[PDB]
């Protein structure tokens, strides 16, 4: 199949400023009929996809003319002259020149802001949960930027866990940060076989991880 | 004016069948092909194939051979997608789209979410997340609630009945098993809690439950 390569995966943008994203195909999308069937869609959070651009550069009726599509053959570009809040979402390019129809992986537009280190909090199992024979240790990694982050669990100093459940928020509508929750879930029995429980957050804001621990007690 | 309207969400068990509809209006139904597109939760878009609305002939990509059937009721301007022998990995939003001469995917339906699960309706356990009474404090303190082991989605989490929201993070639900778990954090001034009460309120409409958990030093 024709491979549609979108770059970057995530574009940081600023409201009122231009943006540009690339879509390149593994073979020319110039059809033998003379047309180039290169398309752009926008999918906003919680919404269905919407057509933006068809035939490389044609705007769908009603679509803001701040959007411009360009390119030829294998190399295409979607430009936004001035980014607005409504423009945030995932852009997909897709080709209809060669069956099967194929999509790019999407590029996500997010808002640029200043770097921020995570605020890390660790919570031992609650008494209520322990009563039921369970033991979840919860770690929040809150309000950081940029979005990439790594969490590691250690028990008595050794990289190790059991049931780890990770969840990540979308960009915060208030401060443009990101947050993560990581839950390590053991039986009460297993929880009691170890002492030190540690959540380690690694983020570009520091060469050294943020380490939060408690000793069961 | 051109519209594709899709049927509502479906919950099915593995091995069952689902049939979803895509009703068109605002144009001549039999003049343009209908395409189907799958989007697994949090993933991208994948083309399934199309049905010719004149001939009725469906064509599937090889990924969608076997268990998938496109059909029409042309007199009702409706296209259908049926999925047989449902599998967990069929959980996804399915979109119908209509072609134009310039583009196969010109006008899009709003999607139909198909959830495949053997889970039964289960209310969440709600556990408090608090610092210890003698923990060292700063200007702000972070509290939370663990909302564990429920089905189906959604739950709604609120803090002090909605009075605390500016400092709230409620994390998207994730499958821990066949059940969901989520967590919610709230950060407030240390001069605010424990001096005033902070309570997480967790509603699970499907099980007719609403749990309140007061956060106390712990």
């Amino acid at each position: 199949d024709v491979v549609m390569t979108q770059t970057p995966l995530t574009l940081s943008v600023t409201i009122g400023q231009p943006a540009s994203i690339s879509c390149k195909s593994s073979q020319s999308l110039l059809d033998s009929d003379g047309k180039t069937y290169l398309n752009w869609l926008l999918q906003r959070p919680g919404q269905s996809p919407k057509r933006l651009i068809y035939l490389v550069s044609k705007l769908d009726s009603g679509v803001p003319d701040r959007f411009t599509g360009s390119g030829s053959g294998t190399d295409f570009t979607l430009k936004i002259s001035r980014v607005e809040a409504e423009d945030l979402g995932v852009y997909y390019c897709w080709q209809g020149t060669h069956f099967p129809l194929t999509f790019g992986a999407g590029t996500k537009l997010e808002l640029k802001r200043a770097d921020a280190a995570p605020t890390v909090s660790i919570f031992p199992p609650s008494s209520e949960q322990l009563t039921s024979g369970g033991a979840s240790v919860v770690c929040f990694l809150n309000n950081f930027y940029p979005k990439d982050i790594n969490v590691k669990w250690k028990i008595d100093g050794s990289e190790r866990q059991n049931g780890v459940l990770n969840s990540w928020t979308d960009q915060d509508s208030k401060d443009s940060t990101y947050s993560m929750s990581s839950t390590l879930t053991l039986t009460k029995d297993e929880y009691e076989r170890h002492n030190s429980y540690t959540c380690e957050a690694t983020h570009k804001t520091s060469t050294s991880p943020i380490v939060k621990s408690f000793n069961r007690n | 004016q051109i519209q594709l309207v899709q049927s509502g969400p479906e919950l099915k068990k593995p091995g069952e069948t689902v049939k979803i509809s895509c009703k068109a209006s605002g144009y001549t139904f039999t003049d343009y092909s209908i395409h189907w597109v799958k989007q697994a939760p949090g993933k991208g878009l994948k083309w399934m194939g199309w049905i010719n609305t004149e001939t009725g002939e469906p064509t599937y990509t090889d990924d969608f051979k076997g268990r998938f059937a496109f059909s029409l009721e042309s007199s009702a301007s409706t296209a259908f997608l049926q999925i047989n022998n449902l599998k967990n990995e069929d959980t996804a939003t399915y979109f119908c789209a209509r072609a134009t001469t310039a583009t196969e995917l010109a006008y899009w339906g709003q999607g139909t979410l198909v959830t495949v699960s053997a889970a039964k309706t289960t209310p969440p356990s709600v556990y408090p997340l608090a610092p210890g009474s003698a923990a060292q404090t700063n200007s702000m303190v972070t509290l939370g609630c663990l909302v564990k082991g429920y089905f189906p989605e959604p739950v709604t989490v609120t803090w002090n009945s909605g009075s605390l929201s500016s400092g709230v993070h409620t994390f998207p639900a994730v499958l821990q098993s066949d059940l969901y778990t989520l967590s919610s954090s709230v950060t407030v001034p240390s001069s605010t809690w424990p001096s005033e009460t902070v309570t997480c309120n967790v509603a699970h409409p499907a099980s007719s439950t609403k749990v309140d958990k007061k956060i106390v030093p712990r």
